[PDB]
């Protein structure tokens, strides 16, 4: 994996993020939603 | 007690059960039946809901350019488009070996990449945007555009902007802003973009937003268009010589209507393109002038509709306006209805009349365009008939439509459904039987017995419009006839366009075409059978005579009554997507098929093979499979990986929805409520319980599951075949 | 929990109460019918929807109809 | 799948010709262990090589091979109505056919009904396995008659 | 040419506008 | 109050409560037996009831039901005093079949009529005639 | 009175409290926000807390001494980051038990259970190890720091 256009370190640390940051936090805030007040 | 989500359901948010999750995803959108909706608010929250779709668009059009312009080969596309492939956007994938980054380093990219199959380049280029920095501003404007739509969606929640019931039920207004303004102002401003831009960069004149001021798109200003001299505007089109991007070949005009193809790009010229934009322009703008407003003067649609009283039919189109106009499902069908068929028409004519340059070399594009629009029209159809069936079943009033025409439609329902299975079963009969009888016939080795019967009314209606191949003589193929002796500038060059075997303008046909458009009849008017007797059943029949009580989807009305499974319309719906499914497997595999052919000059395989159904399954599915189904084998890998992994993706989601469709639910209850005692009984586990109880999909939930499995499924796979087969072939 | 509703083309032959496995329904009183007697819905919270009061009914369509309204660990038929 | 691994592995490492050396050449050359592996060997290298023979029987004596193939392919389509679909859209289809023969007076006596929910599953089954089973009947026989 | 490196870390600062504007009309029409 | 009667010979299963009857609610039947019979279980199996009283807890109110029409179609001397109640985790016992000492089967008067509508099937009103309320033709 | 366009309301309802309702003081996304940080998330014991606030300090700690620190042009500018984060974590660790030492000797309140004595030392204790070890965790990426960049582009397939 590399890039010769420019800012080839952004997919390097974004694609992590919209893979596993982004998922994990909007399901873990739609589970708690899901499942509010009782 | 309550589960807070969903809010707009207090009888899924009491739900202890999974179901009350998935409800909850299942009936956002339908706000009619929110808790205390009322038609004020529904209507504000559609008017907020359409401005974030809006802004939705341009942010993914704004990713396209951006992607285009950011990892793209855009200029180094338009040096040799005929030869560079163009690329859709950087691949970045840390689950890739070193032979996967090898195969997908393609088309001159220093890092793996997927090549655009979309045609957006060729788009942008007859656009005239010709640097990556264009792309790159319209990318931001576009984000700019979705920030306004999305700014007024938020201000038009507010109590300070709401509009209100009355001001949604202004047909009148509506239409007029919408056909002068929102159409024919849009089609004047493309055609001055034309004018102003595309055209002065096709012949290699530079017109930028630094510039546009200055420079005149023609030699005369507007005084020929103030005063009336318009053929100045025609001047010298560009001759049969013009090289594109260059200045050899080019004129001045700025409106011609010579017709045909561009001789290098082999598409529309520009300057009739320009011309029909501003045809339908001034078209829009006068329709948009029939309905009274503030002024008096003017139409009011109520009083057209009630006028149209007749004899036979009874009250005609009378209320009609309060019908249409207070059912915002009869709205939707309307504009899916129209908006399908008009779909399928762009995909027609795209194919056959092209308008963006070098988009008819790119097979693969093409072939990609014909099946994605199609399947959009298939979809749209679909969706217009259920909503039609969901005013029958929730906005339908018989007293005010008493004796119209809909009540009438109802009246005969018998009728027109059984005239409807007759058509099908004939027309399923006859096909089948024919296509069955080559079959046999070439199997036994005896080929001339095959029952070809020539598509003649075709040929004759492709010889209407100038075709001599098949020496008709009639009309614009006659030279002695009155209608080709007109005078028309556009004679000549449709001529020239449509008696040239070269592109894909009026293709030729054979008995295999008769056969396989017999087989879309089919499909058409089963589907279309399914879709009708579903919305007129919907309000009720002999088994459920009062199926409105129960609205538009439910699971049924149990075993009592003989049984009743799939009695909803909304069941109707689902079984017309098989159908509208298959129609367009029919339509892609033919289209497919014949293009394969044309483009290889290997006419003689689909017009000699597509007669027998075996010719479909061997030279067809099996041949063009050969080089998908090796983008990777023991070998290695090829350029095909990802189109094979897809292609076994989507037979893999395919069976996964056979799974939810054959199998139902009871058994998966008793088998989920064996797996519940063993976790209530497993130890370490038992510390772990579930918030909401385990229970198995709804009757109706499954439907849908196990058709959105097999549309996932059919779309992906035959996608895939279509791009990898193409694109190994190249046409 | 689930709704059923009783009209007056009730013949009073107690057969959907005969057919109820959650015991939803009742014969009470009435003056229209020669059986001098309607079927009631007393105990729909224990209704599950199974439609057999609706099978056993003998009216040109049925005098008793079910609608599956909003599901809870007794119309569910859950014993977790 | 039991079947298909019997006649691929048979075909693989098995069946075949041995000339006078000693060495055995196979039906097709041990591709069974390189191919075997994936899903996508079993849809290259076993279901699309192997029903060549199938596909390009006609004009020869295993046509009816062929036809047969194509023959368990529509009985496979035609189950799918029955498997997916429910009793009341075809009895309320069946009513409107109903009224049509009314209007004519062609209304049979015994008053036509649709398939009950039981008798569609067993036909929608039956038809299933008769499809499914007649395709890979077709297919072995045709390969296993052309492979010498 | 070739989008500049500080070209395209400019596009996401844009971005931002939609975001934030889309999160409020979501939070709006949740209402 | 307090229920009474001898737990049926059983050799037990997996088929029985579960942690719903005591964090939930529960079943119980009752009933009282001419001699020590041989009845299936509604759970799977098959027990023995006692002469005399017979005490059952079961976890579902269709299971009471089930043991109930099986008592009363299926012996010689049918047991049709059998009794069910709901039975809460405070507790609490609540009285359920036959709900005024009749089955419901035959008429018995002091019932109230619900759920009867004085209309016709095909009498109910047009769903666009109620739309945008919380009401459906089968509720006004 | 179709005048309330006003953002900035008074603060809970109470105009007379030294605090006004902002868009930065009480908006619902600060409000979500800054809540269900760990100090404030609600259903968390002390101890998980502490864990979580020393996870993201220590972690962020090693930054300035590595890239500007004195070691910073020597062969130990991941060590000597690591070493300065090490100490100044415990100098805070110090610094928190201190306050609680001090402000929880009187009555135990009932309210939350981070505002006593046993929970304060808790959140000390949390904030240590999380801390130790996001300092710790930061130093150990950045001392191998190709075989991360291997990882996320694939180069070790
Ligand atoms: C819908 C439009 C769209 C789509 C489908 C994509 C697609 C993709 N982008 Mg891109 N991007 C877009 C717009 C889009 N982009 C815009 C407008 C910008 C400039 C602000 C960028 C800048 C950007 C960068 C810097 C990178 C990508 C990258 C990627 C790839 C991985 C996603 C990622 O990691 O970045 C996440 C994307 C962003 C942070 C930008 C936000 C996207 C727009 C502004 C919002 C889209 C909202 C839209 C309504 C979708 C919502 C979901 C939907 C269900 C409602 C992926 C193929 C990576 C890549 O190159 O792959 C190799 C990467 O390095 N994008
Ligand atoms: C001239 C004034 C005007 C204009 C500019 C508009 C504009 C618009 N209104 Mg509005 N409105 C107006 C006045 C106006 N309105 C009045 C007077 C009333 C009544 C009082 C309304 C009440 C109203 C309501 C209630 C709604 C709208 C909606 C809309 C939007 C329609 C949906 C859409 O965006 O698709 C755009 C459609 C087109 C551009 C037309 C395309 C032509 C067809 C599809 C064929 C395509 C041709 C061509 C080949 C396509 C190019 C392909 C390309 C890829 C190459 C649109 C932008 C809807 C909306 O979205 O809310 C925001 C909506 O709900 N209007
Ligand atoms: C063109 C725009 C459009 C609009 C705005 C609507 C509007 C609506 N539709 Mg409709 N429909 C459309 C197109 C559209 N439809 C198409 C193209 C089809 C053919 C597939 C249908 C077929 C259809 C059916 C059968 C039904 C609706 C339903 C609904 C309502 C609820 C939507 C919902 O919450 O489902 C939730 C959406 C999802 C769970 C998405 C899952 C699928 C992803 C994309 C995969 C809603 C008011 C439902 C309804 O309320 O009936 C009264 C309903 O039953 N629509
Ligand atoms: C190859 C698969 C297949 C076949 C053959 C059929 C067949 C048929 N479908 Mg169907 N459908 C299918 C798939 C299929 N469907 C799937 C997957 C679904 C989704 C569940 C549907 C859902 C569906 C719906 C909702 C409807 C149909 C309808 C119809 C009938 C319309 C008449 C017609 O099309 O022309 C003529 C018939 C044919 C081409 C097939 C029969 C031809 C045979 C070979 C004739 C020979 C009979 C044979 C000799 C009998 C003796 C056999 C003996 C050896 C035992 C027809 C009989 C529509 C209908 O009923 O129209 C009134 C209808 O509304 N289908
Ligand atoms: C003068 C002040 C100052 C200084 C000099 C530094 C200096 C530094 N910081 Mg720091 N920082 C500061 C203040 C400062 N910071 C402040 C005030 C904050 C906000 C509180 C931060 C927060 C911050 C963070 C969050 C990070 C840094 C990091 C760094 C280092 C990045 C340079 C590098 O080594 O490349 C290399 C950079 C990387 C390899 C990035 C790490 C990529 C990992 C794998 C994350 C992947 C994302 C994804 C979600 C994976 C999660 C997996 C999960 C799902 C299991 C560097 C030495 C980074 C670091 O410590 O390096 C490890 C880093 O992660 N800084
Ligand atoms: C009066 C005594 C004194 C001493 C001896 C030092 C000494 C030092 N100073 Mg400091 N300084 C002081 C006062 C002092 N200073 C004052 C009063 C000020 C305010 C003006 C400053 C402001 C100043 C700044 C702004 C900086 C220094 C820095 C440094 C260090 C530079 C080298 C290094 O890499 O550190 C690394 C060593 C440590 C951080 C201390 C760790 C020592 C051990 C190994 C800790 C391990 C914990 C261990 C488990 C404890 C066990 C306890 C047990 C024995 C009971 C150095 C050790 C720089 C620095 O911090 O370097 C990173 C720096 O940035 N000084
Ligand atoms: C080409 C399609 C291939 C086959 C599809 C099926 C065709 C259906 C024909 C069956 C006979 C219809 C029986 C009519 C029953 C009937 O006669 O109703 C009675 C009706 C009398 O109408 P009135 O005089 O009251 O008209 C006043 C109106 O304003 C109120 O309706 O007759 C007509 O409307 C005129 C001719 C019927 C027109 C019927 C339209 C059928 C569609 C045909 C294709 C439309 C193409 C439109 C393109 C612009
Ligand atoms: C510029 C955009 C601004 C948004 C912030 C962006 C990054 C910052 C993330 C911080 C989030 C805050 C987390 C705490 C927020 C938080 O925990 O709130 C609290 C709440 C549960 O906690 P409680 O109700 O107990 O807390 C209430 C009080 O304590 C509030 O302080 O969680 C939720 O409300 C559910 C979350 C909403 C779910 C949103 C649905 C998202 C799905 C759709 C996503 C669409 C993506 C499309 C594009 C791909
Ligand atoms: C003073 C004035 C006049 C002079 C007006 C002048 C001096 C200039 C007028 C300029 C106009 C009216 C410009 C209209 C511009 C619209 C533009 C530029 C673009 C719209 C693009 C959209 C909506 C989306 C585009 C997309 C993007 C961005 C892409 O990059 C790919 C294509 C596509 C996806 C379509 C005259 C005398 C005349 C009349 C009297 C008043
Ligand atoms: C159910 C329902 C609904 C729906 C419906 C639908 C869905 C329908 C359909 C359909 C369709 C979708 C149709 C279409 C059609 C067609 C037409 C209308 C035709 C046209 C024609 C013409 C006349 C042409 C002509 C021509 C030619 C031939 C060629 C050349 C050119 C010209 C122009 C000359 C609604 C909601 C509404 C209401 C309720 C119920
Ligand atoms: C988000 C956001 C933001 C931002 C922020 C920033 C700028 C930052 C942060 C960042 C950070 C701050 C991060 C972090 C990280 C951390 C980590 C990742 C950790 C860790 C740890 C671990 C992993 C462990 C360790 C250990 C232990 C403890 C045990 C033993 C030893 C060891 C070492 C193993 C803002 C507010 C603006 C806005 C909104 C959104
Ligand atoms: S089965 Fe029908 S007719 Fe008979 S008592 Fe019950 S509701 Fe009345
Ligand atoms: S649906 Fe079942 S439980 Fe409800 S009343 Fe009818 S028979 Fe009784
Ligand atoms: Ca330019
Ligand atoms: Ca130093
Ligand atoms: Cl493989």
């Amino acid at each position: 994996m590399d890039g010769s256009y420019a800012a080839s370190y952004l997919p390097w640390i974004l694609i992590p993020m919209v893979g596993w940051l982004f998922p994990a936090v909007t399901m873990g805030l739609l589970f708690i939603h899901i499942e509010s007040e009782g | 007690m309550a589960t807070k989500f969903p809010k707009f359901s207090q009888d899924l948010a009491q739900d202890p059960t999974t179901r009350r999750i998935w409800y909850g995803i299942a009936t956002a959108h339908d706000f009619e039946t929110h808790d205390g909706m009322t038609e004020e608010n529904l209507y504000q929250k559609i008017f907020a809901s359409h401005f974030g779709h809006i802004a939705i668009i341009f942010l993914w059009t704004s990713g396209t350019l951006f992607h285009v312009a950011w990892q793209g080969n855009f200029e180094q596309w338009i040096k040799d488009p005929l030869n560079i492939r163009p690329i859709a956007h950087a691949i970045w994938d840390p689950h890739f070996g070193e032979g996967a980054v090898n195969a997908f380093t393609q088309a001159g990219a220093s890092n793996p990449v997927n090549i655009a199959y979309s045609g957006v380049y060729h788009w942008f280029y007859t656009i005239g945007m010709t640097t990556n920095q264009e792309l790159y501003s319209g990318a931001v404007f576009l984000l700019v555009l979705a920030s306004l739509f999305l700014f007024a969606g938020w201000l038009h929640l507010q109590p300070k902007f709401r509009p209100s019931l009355a001001w949604f039920k202004n047909a009148e207004s509506r239409l007029n802003h919408h056909l002068a303004g929102l159409f024919g102002v849009s089609s004047l401003a493309w055609a001055g973009h034309l004018v102003h831009v595309a055209i002065p960069e096709a012949r290699g004149q530079h017109v930028g937003w630094d510039n546009f001021l200055s420079t005149p798109p023609h030699p005369a200003g507007l005084m020929p268009f103030f005063t009336g001299n318009w053929g100045v505007y025609a001047a010298d089109p560009d001759t049969a010589g013009h090289i594109f991007g260059t200045s050899e070949g080019a004129g001045t005009a700025i409106l011609t209507f010579l017709g045909g193809f561009h001789p290098q790009t082999e598409s529309l010229w520009l300057t009739d393109i320009a011309h029909h934009h501003l045809a339908i322009a001034v078209i829009f703008i006068i329709a948009g002038h029939m309905y009274r407003t503030n002024w008096g003067i003017g139409h009011s649609i109520k009083e057209i509709l009630n006028a149209h009283k007749g004899p036979l039919t009874g009250a005609g189109h009378t209320n009609l306006y309060d019908t249409i106009n207070n059912s915002l499902h009869f709205q939707l069908g309307l504009a899916l209805a129209s908006l399908g068929v008009i779909t399928s028409l762009v995909a027609q004519h795209m194919y056959s009349l092209p308008s963006y340059a070098f988009i008819a070399q790119d097979h693969t594009t093409q072939a990609a365009l014909y099946t994605h629009h199609q399947y959009i029209a298939g979809f749209l159809m679909v969706g217009a008939f259920a909503h039609g069936a969901i005013f029958f079943v929730r906005d339908y009033d018989p007293v005010a439509n008493k004796d119209n025409v809909l009540a009438r439609m109802l009246e005969h329902k018998e009728a027109l459904i059984s005239h409807l299975s007759w058509v099908s079963l004939f027309l399923g009969f006859h096909t089948l039987g024919l296509y069955v009888h080559n079959d046999v016939v070439v199997a036994f080795g005896t080929p001339e017995k095959q029952i070809l019967i020539e598509p003649v009314f075709a040929q004759w209606i492709q010889a209407t419009s100038g075709k001599a191949l098949y020496g008709f003589d009639v009309l614009l193929s006659n030279p002695d006839s009155i209608a080709s002796t007109t005078g028309a500038a556009w004679l000549p060059g449709w001529l020239d366009a449509i008696n040239s075997g070269t592109n894909s303008l009026f293709l030729t046909i054979g008995p295999g075409d008769f056969l396989v458009h017999h087989a879309i009849a089919l499909g058409l008017h089963t589907t279309a059978l399914i879709l009708i007797k579903g919305a007129l059943d919907a309000r009720g029949s002999k088994l459920m005579p009062d199926k409105k009580d129960f609205g538009y989807s439910f699971p049924c009305d149990g075993p009592g009554r003989g049984g009743t499974c799939d009695i909803s319309a909304w069941d109707a719906f689902y079984l017309a997507m098989f159908w509208m499914l298959n129609t367009l497997g029919w339509l892609t595999f033919y289209w497919h098929w014949k293009h394969l052919g044309v483009w290889s000059g290997n006419v003689a395989q689909f017009n000699e093979n597509s007669t027998y159904l075996m010719g479909w399954f061997r030279d067809y599915l099996w041949a063009n499979s050969a080089q998908l189904i090796n983008g990777y084998n023991p070998y290695g890998v090829n350029n095909l990986s990802v189109w094979a992994w897809m292609f076994l993706f989507g037979h893999l989601v395919w069976a996964t929805g056979f799974m939810f469709l054959i199998s139902w639910r009871g058994y998966w209850q008793e088998l989920i409520e064996t797996i519940v005692w063993a976790h209530e009984r497993t130890p370490l586990a038992n510390l772990v319980r579930w918030k909401d109880k385990p229970v198995a999909l709804s009757i109706v939930q499954a439907r849908l599951v196990g058709l959105a499995h097999f549309t996932v499924g059919y779309v992906l796979t035959y996608a895939a075949f279509l791009i990898a087969s193409t694109a190994g072939k190249f046409g | 929990s689930h709704s059923v509703k009783i009209y007056d083309t009730c013949i009073g032959c107690t057969q959907c109460v005969r057919a109820c496995p959650l015991d939803v329904l009742e014969m009470v009183p009435w003056d229209g019918c020669k059986a001098a007697q309607i079927a009631s819905s007393p105990r729909t919270e224990d209704c599950v929807g199974c439609k057999r009061c609706e099978t056993a009914c003998p009216t040109d369509f049925l005098s008793i109809r079910v609608y599956l309204g909003a599901e809870t660990t007794r119309s569910m038929g859950l014993a977790y | 799948i039991v079947i298909f691994h019997f006649s691929w592995k048979m075909q693989s490492d098995v069946w075949g010709t041995v000339s006078p050396d000693g060495s055995v050449t196979h039906v097709t050359l041990g591709n069974f262990a390189q191919s075997a592996i994936t899903i996508n060997g079993w849809l290259r290298d076993f279901l699309w090589a192997q029903a060549a023979n199938v596909i390009n029987s006609y004009g020869s004596a295993l046509s009816a091979y062929g036809i047969m193939f194509l023959a368990g392919h529509f009985v496979f389509a035609f189950s799918l109505m029955f498997l997916f679909s429910g009793r009341g859209y075809w009895q309320e289809l069946i009513e409107s056919i109903v009224w049509a023969h009314n209007k004519l007076n062609v209304a049979p006596a015994i008053q036509p009904r649709a398939l009950s929910i039981i008798q569609g599953r067993a036909v929608g089954v039956a038809h299933y396995l008769l499809g499914g089973i007649v395709t890979t009947w077709a297919f072995f026989l045709a390969r296993s008659l052309s492979i010498g | 040419m070739a989008l500049s490196d500080t070209q395209i870390l400019a596009a996401l600062v844009v971005a931002l506008l939609p975001a934030f504007l889309a999160f409020r009309l979501s939070t709006e029409l949740y209402k | 109050t307090e229920l009474s009667g001898q737990p049926p010979k059983f050799g037990g299963s997996t088929g029985g409560l579960l942690s719903k009857a005591n964090r939930e609610e529960k079943y119980a039947i009752t009933w009282t037996s001419a001699s020590e019979q041989v009845f299936e279980m509604p759970t799977g199996g098959a027990a023995i009831m006692n002469e005399g009283e017979n005490l059952l807890y079961l976890a579902r109110k269709e299971q009471c039901l089930a043991l109930g029409t099986q008592l009363r179609t299926k012996f010689k001397p049918k047991i049709q005093d059998y009794k069910i109640y709901r039975v809460y985790p405070s507790g609490e016992v609540q009285y359920l079949h036959p709900a005024d000492g009749v089955f419901p089967e035959k008429v018995n008067e002091g019932r109230e009529a619900q759920g009867t509508k004085t209309r016709r099937i095909g009498q109910n009103p047009e769903p666009v005639t109620i739309k945008f309320s919380g009401k459906a033709p089968y509720e006004v | 009175m179709a005048e309330s366009n006003q953002v900035v309301q008074a603060y809970n309802g109470d105009p007379f409290v030294g605090h006004l309702s902002t868009p930065i003081s009480d908006s619902a996304f600060t409000r979500t926000f800054i809540g269900n940080l760990p100090a404030y998330r609600k259903g968390l014991s002390p101890i998980l807390r502490g864990l979580e606030v020393g996870m993201a300090h220590g972690y962020f700690l090693i930054g300035p001494w590595t890239l500007l620190g004195p070691l910073r042009d020597s062969e130990y500018q991941y060590i000597g980051g690591l070493i300065g984060a090490l100490a100044l974590i415990l100098v805070a660790t110090a610094a928190l038990s201190s306050y609680g030492l001090v402000t929880f000797q009187g009555e135990q309140g009932s309210g939350d259970t981070l505002q006593t004595a046993d929970g304060w030392s808790q959140f000390a204790a949390g904030f240590f190890v999380g801390g130790m070890g996001g300092a710790f965790v930061a130093y150990f990426l950045l001392e191998n720091l190709s075989v991360v960049d291997g990882i996320f582009r694939g180069l070790f397939n």
